[PDB]
Order: structure tokens, then C-alpha cells, then sequence
């Protein structure tokens, strides 16, 4: 009831309103119920022509994110080995050459040029794939250790802060509740040290610096 | 040195204020009464310090907050210019530059009378340095911006202008000699000796409006009424983002692509010659008015943009970076609309998952946004304006986010549905907005006639050698009547405990306390409501239930509108409807922007009634991060400034209606919160002799006779009020 549901039988989107569709690799429209029937009728095919697929590659995003097909292939192609191609150079480069030459070929895949095996067969053959992977292994172990500790110190401190607020609430309350209850029985069973007023002033002056 | 007559024994109270804050390079905080000629006090010693080349150097920048009072500054100092001129003999050279570029601009009739400022200045600059910079020679298309070329001629030459002009003064010179307010200003900034402009214009971090050369040798800048600096500085870096904006931006995404597609090598090889020069030696392409249409520096306190040409080598590639940005940014928007989320540096981190190359193309974007349009030099600016918003944003997200704050506000604020979600990037450190100010300056003086707690300069989080309390005497009988109400009969509930719409039983006697104020007090009253819907709530019972039945019969009423157009109307009336046979009490809002730029006189406007605690009450969760950071600064501040924020706006609004020092003022206080808060917020010169001498819980019916007793006495017997002649020590 929003775009056209699936181009298959229209028993998914017109009947169920509380479910969204999925998007294959090349930026097409397909409902979620034609995923199960896509497994016994072709095993990874785009349901308008018959384009073959991978392990279903169904991004479930109706936020107009993969509708631009250039977007979802950046998620494909940059994250493919080109992420792994990338970050070894911002570790150690000359000054920008290992950025911008490497920046150039980003444009030379997004245009469906199909000059890629020319670069895939020179992709990691000049350098060490383990040296590539280990920096991917370095950075990912770096960043997951980095993000969790950032998540913990923002979890610990404010909770420690609000508990420090919470105990100071508990501090000021029962202090006030007891020191006057102390000041209550201060008179009861004793008419103050040597005068009507004396230590009952004395106690009426000692209890403010205890909060202060 | 203009003592010029009895000057209500104050210039001597401010004489050593200069000599302490200036000779010793003191940063300096001044209390001032609202009835003290705010430059006649200040500039009379400042212009005295102007001639006093006490070692060598005396700059002057000045700013205030409203352009009519900007000219009102200029207005009588011209006689002060003339004053000692006859007295010291000859007349030396001078310049005071009112530098307006927003409204006052253009003398061409095709350009001028379109209402807004920014868009029409985009038409101006698109004509000058985008059409006549691209299509240089021509006859028709090139349009007649002829006196820019006259600026070319006399910018090759050397004239010497006269004294201080105004916005309109150069416009007749525009129709005679003085050329362009911008240019006729760029050449005068070259040898400017005094600048007056808006407090806002200096404090633009979006387009970093660098006024002078960065010359902190003795950079001498003066500040009046510098109250709501946070409401400047945080709002100066506040970034709103409309969904309607993004979709319009989404529409001119591929619109600009069509310009890319139609241009094959004409503008493209123009880039190719100079994008190579971008790699070889970094220099901005334009030094003229193009930078006015350009984000000068979104994040000013940085070192340099050294490795420009970021992880982006081509233009559609750079355009794809915004396709990588905006389309992800709505992905960072549209799903996020269910939950308000305050995570400023966590966003850019999760963005780094989504954005392929980050933190350089985040920061090196807005110029490459502009520069790849600069090889075009095609797109009209108002068309391109919602885009410059966006490359400003992630640039700000790139640099200063861990001290600052991201807030996402999709829910109900004028949208009953979710029909316009928004987020905001606020900063928090107005310090870090004014730290670069202070590093660029020498030691510069705030003066705020409302600032009673000096403890809020460390809300600016800064250091101060000079911060005292100005005490003036009153031999003017009695300066004013401050009158805290606290009715006992109708049982004061004037703070919104049961809120502005929780009960109208509270509201049953604001009319009663007003009509009797209306019945007694003549001569025009300007009162202060809290907000517009509050104002809409204020008069809500007033029509249907019987309220105005005597109120319109006594004086008349001036509604101020949410729209500033109709708001300026009653104004045209109020200056007139008082000065004829009518009292005509105006009705207004404190926090609304009707409360600046006026300086009410004894002629019209001489009384103010408080209505409620003048605090914020509106914007959700802009508090808490601002709260907790000052709780990360001083830790008991929830109670503290959330009093003073009301108070710093209160006498900002309330303490206005007296100018000289006999001008009267009936500043009564209908308030439930007075016990410490009003007392802390009122001036130490003003709590002392006047506030609650023996009048606190003053029921209006009793407080009726107070103003009666006040005015009737105060109207007669005036001749002599604190007459100073010669110097007789007195020693305060
Ligand atoms: S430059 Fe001076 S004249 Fe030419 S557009 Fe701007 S104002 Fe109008
Ligand atoms: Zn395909
Ligand atoms: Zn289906």
C-alpha cells in the first residue's frame, strides 16, 4: 500500500500493514514473504529478470537508503576488500598519494565500469594480505576495545554521579530528621547545662556546620 | 572631558573604574543603574581614553544588541564630538563606524525593497562577484553595480572621510559620494578608530566575521547590557535542520548534477588548472565579497586546514560524499525520530561505520562544497543556502563535539504530529565562544545593568581582576518604588505552581491588580508576560469572562503579535497614543524580543508590573547537559542559575523605563518567589535603599495608596536633585 508491495503475488503488503519489505543487491523492490519461496525456486535470484545473488543480500530498509543502488554497492564494494585496502595507508603513507590515488579507484568502481578484475588481480599481490588482515584485525580489536570503554565510562560516571546525588539526598534528610530529634530529647530529661537556653543554643549552632 | 554640569555624582564613581581597568589592563565588570546614560557614563571616559595615547595604542571596538540604539549611541556623541571641540580649540580627525550589512545595503531599486536580508544580499553578491566575476565583460547581463567599480577607483585612491556616519548617511552619499556600506566600510576598517555594530555580528561562529586584523596588541573593546551571552553564543552555534530542507536539498542534489553533466570541460578545465594549484600551493581563490557568501570559519579555534583536498579527489566523487552523507544523514534522522538522543561524539563515531572516510572529509567539506561551486559560479545563493547549512554541520561535528552537545527534537513543538522533526547541535562552552574573543583582545569590559550576582562571570568560566558593586546616591527624592506584591486577600500564587493553564482562579485577580494599576498610574505602562501562548493564555479568560469592561475604558491596550510585523504596529501607536489624550497601556512579553532597543522615557513608559517568575519553562532537555556541565564545573548550580536566568532577564526587561535620573519608574513585583531570589537578582544599589524597606507582603489594595503616595509627592517640588559643581571630595 506504499510503493507496489512485491511484483509477485500481492498477498503480503495489502494484507499485513505492520511489516516492511526487503531490498536485494541491485536496488529492487521485494516483499518479505517472497524470501522463503526464493529458496526453493532459484536460490538467490532477483525477482524481475533472474539476476543471480549471494546469501539473499536482503537489506530490510524502506528508509530510501538502498533505493539509490550506488549507496548499497558502496556498502558492498568499499567494505569488500577496499576497506581492507584502505586503512593500511593512513597508518603509513608518504603524504597524500596513498589517499588520493586510492580515492580515485573508489570512483572507478561505482560507475559500473567493469574494469575491476584488472585491479582485482593486482589487488593484494604486490603486498602482504596478512599484513592487510592484521591491521584490519588491529583496528577492529582496537575500536571494539575503544568503543566499549567509552560506553562504560559514560555508564559508570553518571550512575556514580546520580548515586552521589542519591546519597546526599539521604545524607541531608535523616541528618535533619535526627539532629532535631536529638534536639528534641536534648531537653527531655535535662533542663540544659546551666541555663534555659544554653546548650540548646549550643546544639542550635553546631548542627548547621555539620551540613556545611 | 564632558562633566558639563551636575552629572548625578557618577562619572567620578566611574572615573577610577577606567583607570583601574585600563591603565592596569583590567578585564573588568561594571554594575550600572538603568537610569545612567550608558555611554554618557562610559564613552565620555572612553573617548577621553581615546586621545590619551597612554603608552601608544588605544583601539576602539564597541558593540550592543539593537541597531536603533546603535545609532542612539552615535546620536549624542556627535555633540560630545562637538563639545570639547570648541573647548580644546581645533578639531582632530575621528571615525566611528556603524557597520551594518544585513538590512542597510543597496541603493539599486531592483534589489532593495524585497523584505528579507540574506537572500537579497545573495542576489546582490550573485550579481557582483558571481555573475560579474564569471561573466566579467558584458553590457546587459553584467549589471550596473557601478559604485563597486567606484570603490575600485577610490580603493586605488586615498580619500579621508569625516566623522561617524550612519546607515542612511552613506546612502545619500551613495546617491552622491559615500560608497557601499560594505566597501565604504572595508576601506574605513583599514583606518577605523571606533567601530559600533551588533553584539551578534562579532559572535558569528558560522561565518567567522573577523572584524579587524587579529591584532591583540591593545585590542580595546567595550560591552553594554551583555546579559544573555549563552543565549547568544549557544544560539550562535545552534544548528537547526528541517526535513523539508533536506528534501529540497535532496531535490537540488541531482539538480546540481545536471549542471555537472552539461559542463564537460568549460568550467571543468577551469577547475583542472586550479585544483592542481590546490594541491601545489594552498590559497583561497577570492579575497572580495565572495567570502561574505561563504562560511569563513565554522570552527574558529583551530590551527589551519592544512591537508585540504580530503579523501575526495573529484567533484561527483565529492558530490557522492554528500550522497554518502545526506542519504545516510536521513538514515541518521528518520529512524531516530522515535527517541530523543543526546550523544554528541557517539554520533560521529557511529557515523564512521557508515561514512567511509571520516574526520578529514567531515572537516574539509564546506569549502570543497563551495569551491566546486566556485568553478561553477552559477547557483543562486538562496537555492544553495539549505546546502551550505549541511556542510557547515558535519564540519562542526568534525571538530568540536566532545565538549559540545547534540540534541534531537522530533516531537511536539508547533507540530501536533511528527510532521517536522528536527535535531540541533548546540555548543555549551560560551567560554569557548569568548575565549577566542579574549585571546584576540587585550582586557575588555562587560557592563550589565542587570548583573547582580558576580558569581555568574564564572558561568562564563573566566578570570576577572575588577568586579565590584556600583553604588550611587539618590538626592532625587527617591529613585523608584520597587513593590513586591504578595497579596494576602487574593492569596498570591504568582509563580506558575498551578501553571499558566492549570487554574484560572490564580488569574482572577491579575486583572484586579492591573486595572487598579491602570486606574492610578497614568502615562503609559509596558508590562512583561512570559511567552506568546502565555500571553495567549493571559487574555484567554479576559475576553469571555468580564475583564476589559473597565480596562479599555481607562486606558487602551496594545497587543504584541507572534509576528513581528503586527508587533511593530501597536508600537507606532504606543509612542503616539501616549503623547495624546490617552494613557494606552501596552501589553508585552519579557522573553519575547519586544523587550530590547527602546529605552522608555518619562514621556511615555514609566511603570512595569512583574507577572510570574521570568524563567524559561519551555525548551526540554536543553537544560540537562547545560545543567550537568556546570555541575561538572561548580556542582551546586541547579538551584543557583535557574534563579538568575529569570533574574538576568527580569531587570533586563523591567529595569528599562528610566533614562536620565528623574525619569520615574514604578517597577512593582507581582511575584511568589521573592524570598531570596528577587533579592539576589536585584542590584546591590537597588535592594539596599529601595527594595522592601518595610514593604514585602503588600496586598495590591493596600499597595494602591503606595504609588499614590509615591507619584503625588514625586511629581511636584523638583528643582535641585544632587547638584554637583566643583570638586569637594565627599569621598563617596
Ligand atoms: S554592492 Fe553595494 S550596490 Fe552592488 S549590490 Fe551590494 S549594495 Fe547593492
Ligand atoms: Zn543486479
Ligand atoms: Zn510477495
Amino acid at each position: 500500500m506504499d510503493d507496489q508491495g512485491c511484483p509477485r503475488c500481492k498477498t503480503t503488503k495489502y494484507r499485513n500493514p505492520s511489516l516492511k519489505l526487503m531490498v536485494n543487491v541491485c536496488g529492487h523492490t521485494l516483499c518479505e514473504s517472497c524470501v522463503d519461496l526464493l529458496f526453493v525456486r532459484g536460490a538467490g535470484n532477483c525477482p524481475e529478470c533472474g539476476t543471480p545473488l549471494r546469501k539473499s543480500n536482503f537489506r530490510v530498509q524502506l528508509f530510501e537508503d538502498p533505493t539509490v543502488d550506488k549507496e548499497v554497492e558502496i556498502r558492498k564494494k568499499v567494505l569488500k576488500i577496499y576497506n581492507k585496502r584502505e586503512e593500511d595507508f593512513p597508518s603509513l603513507r608518504e603524504y597524500n598519494d596513498f589517499l588520493e590515488e586510492v580515492e580515485e579507484i573508489v570512483f572507478n568502481l561505482t560507475n559500473n565500469v567493469d574494469l575491476d578484475n584488472t585491479k582485482k588481480k593486482m589487488e593484494i599481490y604486490q603486498k602482504e594480505n596478512k599484513d592487510v588482515i592484521q591491521k584490519n584485525k588491529l583496528k577492529l580489536t582496537r575500536e571494539q576495545e575503544e568503543l566499549e570503554e567509552a560506553l562504560e565510562v559514560e555508564r559508570q560516571e553518571n550512575e556514580q554521579r546520580r548515586l552521589f546525588i542519591q546519597k546526599e539526598e539521604q545524607l541531608q534528610q535523616i541528618l535533619k530528621r535526627k539532629n532535631k530529634q536529638a534536639f528534641l530529647d536534648e531537653l527531655e530529661s535535662s533542663d540544659l547545662p546551666v541555663a534555659l537556653l544554653l546548650a540548646q543554643h549550643k546544639d542550635r549552632s553546631t548542627q548547621l556546620e555539620m551540613q556545611l | 572631558y564632558f562633566p558639563y554640569d551636575y552629572i548625578y555624582p557618577e562619572q567620578f564613581s566611574y572615573m577610577r573604574e577606567l583607570k583601574r581597568t585600563l591603565d592596569a589592563k583590567g578585564h573588568g565588570v561594571l554594575e550600572m543603574p538603568s537610569g545612567t546614560g550608558k555611554t554618557v557614563s562610559l564613552l565620555a571616559l572612553i573617548m577621553a581614553y581615546q586621545r590619551a595615547y597612554p603608552l601608544e595604542v588605544t583601539k576602539l571596538i564597541y558593540c550592543s544588541r539593537t541597531v536603533p540604539e546603535i545609532e542612539k549611541v552615535i546620536e549624542e556623541l556627535r555633540k560630545l564630538l562637538n563639545f570639547y571641540e570648541k573647548q580644546e580649540g581645533e578639531k582632530l580627525p575621528f571615525l566611528g563606524l556603524a557597520l551594518s550589512s544585513r538590512k542597510n545595503l543597496c541603493i539599486h531599486p531592483e534589489v532593495t525593497p524585497l523584505r528579507f536580508g540574506k537572500d537579497v544580499d545573495g542576489k546582490c553578491h550573485s550579481l557582483t562577484a558571481s555573475y560579474v566575476r564569471a561573466q566579467y565583460q558584458h553590457d546587459t547581463s553584467l549589471p550596473h553595480c557601478r559604485f563597486y567599480e567606484e570603490f575600485d577607483a577610490h580603493g586605488r585612491e586615498v580619500p579621508l572621510p569625516a566623522g561617524i556616519y550612519n546607515l542612511d548617511d552613506l546612502k545619500a552619499l551613495g546617491r552622491r559620494q559615500g560608497w557601499c556600506p560594505y566597501f565604504l566600510a572595508r576601506y574605513s576598517i583599514l583606518h577605523a578608530n571606533v567601530v559600533v555594530y551588533s553584539y551578534h555580528y562579532l559572535l558569528d561562529p558560522k561565518i567567522a566575521d573577523l572584524v579587524s586584523k587579529e591584532l591583540a596588541r591593545k585590542a580595546v573593546v567595550v560591552f553594554d547590557e551583555a546579559h544573555n551571552i549563552d543565549n547568544v553564543c549557544i544560539d550562535s552555534m545552534s544548528v537547526n535542520l528541517t526535513r523539508r530542507t533536506l528534501d529540497r536539498c535532496q531535490g537540488n542534489l541531482e539538480t546540481l548534477q545536471k549542471t555537472v553533466l552539461r559542463i564537460k570541460e568549460t568550467d571543468e578545465q577551469r577547475l583542472r588548472d586550479e585544483y592542481r594549484r590546490l594541491v601545489e600551493g594552498l590559497r583561497e581563490a577570492s579575497a572580495a565579497r565572495e567570502t561574505d557568501a561563504h562560511l569563513a570559519n565554522p570552527v574558529l579555534p583551530d590551527e589551519v586546514l592544512q591537508e585540504a583536498v580530503p579523501g575526495s579527489i573529484r567533484t561527483a566523487e565529492h558530490f557522492l560524499g554528500f550522497l554518502r552523507r545526506l542519504l545516510e544523514y536521513v538514515k541518521w534522522r528518520l529512524r531516530v525520530q522515535h527517541v530523543v538522543q543526546e550523544s554528541p561524539p557517539a554520533f560521529l563515531s557511529g557515523l564512521a561505520q557508515r561514512v567511509c572516510i571520516q574526520r578529514k572529509p567531515l572537516r574539509f567539506c564546506a569549502e570543497r562544497l563551495r569551491s566546486l561551486l566556485h568553478t561553477l559560479e552559477i547557483t543562486d545563493l538562496a537555492d544553495f543556502s539549505p546546502l551550505t547549512l549541511l556542510a557547515n554541520f558535519a564540519t562542526l561535528v568534525s571538530t568540536y563535539a566532545k565538549g559540545f552537545t547534540i540534541i534531537i527534537e522530533p516531537f511536539d513543538d508547533r507540530t501536533p504530529t511528527i510532521a517536522n522533526p528536527i535535531l540541533h547541535f548546540s555548543c555549551m562552552d560560551a567560554s569557548l565562544a569568548i575565549k577566542p574573543v579574549f585571546e584576540r583582545f587585550q582586557s575588555v569590559i562587560i557592563t550589565s545593568g542587570t548583573l547582580s550576582p558576580l558569581d555568574i562571570y564564572p558561568k562564563i568560566l573566566d578570570f576577572h581582576p575588577v568586579t565590584m558593586a556600583t553604588f550611587t546616591m539618590t538626592l532625587a527624592r527617591v529613585c523608584l518604588c520597587p513593590m513586591i506584591i504578595g497579596r494576602g486577600n487574593d492569596q498570591v500564587a504568582i509563580s506558575s505552581k498551578f501553571e499558566t493553564r492549570e487554574d484560572i482562579a490564580v488569574i482572577r485577580n491579575y486583572g484586579n491588580l492591573l486595572l487598579e494599576m491602570s486606574a492610578v498610574v497614568p502615562d503609559g505602562i509596558v508590562a512583561f508576560f512570559t511567552s506568546y501562548q502565555y500571553m495567549e493564555s493571559t487574555v484567554a479568560s479576559w475576553y469571555e469572562q468580564g475583564i476589559l469592561e473597565n480596562i479599555q475604558r481607562n486606558k487602551l491596550l496594545f497587543i504584541e503579535t507572534q509576528d513581528g510585523a503586527e508587533t511593530s504596529v501597536a508600537l507606532e501607536k504606543y509612542q503616539e497614543a501616549c503623547e495624546n489624550g490617552r494613557g494606552a497601556i501596552l501589553l508585552s512579553v519579557a522573553r519575547g524580543k519586544v523587550s530590547e532597543g527602546i529605552d522608555f522615557v518619562h514621556h511615555y513608559g514609566r511603570a512595569v508590573i512583574m507577572f510570574g517568575v521570568p524563567y524559561v519553562y519551555t525548551q526540554s532537555r536543553i537544560l540537562k547537559a547545560r545543567l550537568e556541565y556546570l555541575r561538572d564545573q561548580f556542582q551546586i548550580r541547579e538551584n543557583d542559575f535557574l534563579t538568575f536566568d529569570a533574574m538576568r532577564h527580569a531587570a533586563q526587561c523591567v529595569g528599562r523605563a528610566i533614562r536620565g535620573k528623574t525619569d520615574y519608574g514604578l517597577m512593582v513585583f507581582a511575584d511568589k518567589r521573592f524570598a531570596r531570589g528577587d533579592k539576589r537578582g536585584k542590584l546591590p544599589r537597588w535592594i539596599q535603599e529601595h527594595l522592601t524597606d518595610a514593604n514585602l507582603n503588600l496586598t495590591v489594595d493596600e499597595g494602591v495608596q503606595v504609588a499614590k503616595y509615591f507619584l503625588r509627592q514625586m511629581a511636584q517640588p523638583f528643582h535641585r536633585e544632587d547638584q554637583l559643581g566643583l570638586s569637594l571630595l565627599s569621598l563617596e
